[PDB]
DNA sequence: CGCATCCGTGAAGCACAATTTAACACTTTTGTCAAGC
DNA sequence: GCTTGACAAAAGTGTTAAATTGTGCTATACTGGGAGTCACGGATGCG
């Protein structure tokens, strides 16, 4: 739930200033502290496949 | 639910085709939810009068 | 003390009423026989694997 | 039986219940000491 | 060859709070996807 709504924001942010938002802007509206959102941002990664 | 080998499926020949005497077409139809087959039938209501 | 022979720690008292003695006695006897181990003369032999 | 022709395969957001973490006071035990018997 | 006792640090018990995880629920009406072909041997059938 949160990793979407983190999502979103990042997604919709970007045409207020026109640059990918960082943990400063995330943080601005995410009501929540800068390392809690690195925390999430890495819990949303996925693993790669070796056959590649 | 039960499910079969696909290398007995098909595979020209299909063994399992061969082992019930189908074709392939028919037992493709048969195995993946297309047609219905009829496995048993009793004599009792048949040869009776 | 360290269960070199089977693995399991014991502690002082543990120890001490396998024999007729009290805890302070095995820490008495461990603190004489880690002063006499302790001493160069023994450990340059045993010193060398992580010196 | 001698072979041609067709056929299929391979190549949006919250409420409440239940579970799990890690704070802290307190208790017990474990390790340590001088002095000494 | 070693005891009595006294202190402080480390190893456990238990209650409580906080966070973490799982299931359910939302009432105008809307009703059936969409993605960049040829060559090879084997089964069938002709006389």
């Amino acid at each position: 739930e949160v990793i979407n709504k983190l999502g979103r924001i990042q997604r919709e942010l970007l045409q207020d200033l026109g640059r990918e938002p960082t943990p400063e802007e995330l943080a601005k509206e995410m009501d929540i502290t800068p390392e809690k959102v690195l925390e999430i941002q890495q819990y949303a990664r996925e693993p790669i496949s070796l056959d590649q | 639910a039960p499910v079969t080998h696909i290398w007995y499926f098909k595979g020209v020949p299909s063994r399992l085709g061969y082992l019930l005497d189908l074709a392939p077409k028919d037992l493709e139809k048969i195995i993946y939810f297309a047609a219905y087959v009829i496995t048993s039938v009793d004599d009792e209501m048949r040869h009776n009068e | 003390r360290f269960g070199l022979t089977d693995g399991q720690p014991r502690t002082l008292d543990e120890i001490g009423q396998v024999y007729g003695v009290t805890r302070e006695r095995i820490r008495q006897i461990e603190s004489k026989t880690m002063s006499k181990l302790r001493h160069p003369s023994r450990s340059q032999v045993l010193r060398d694997y992580l010196d």
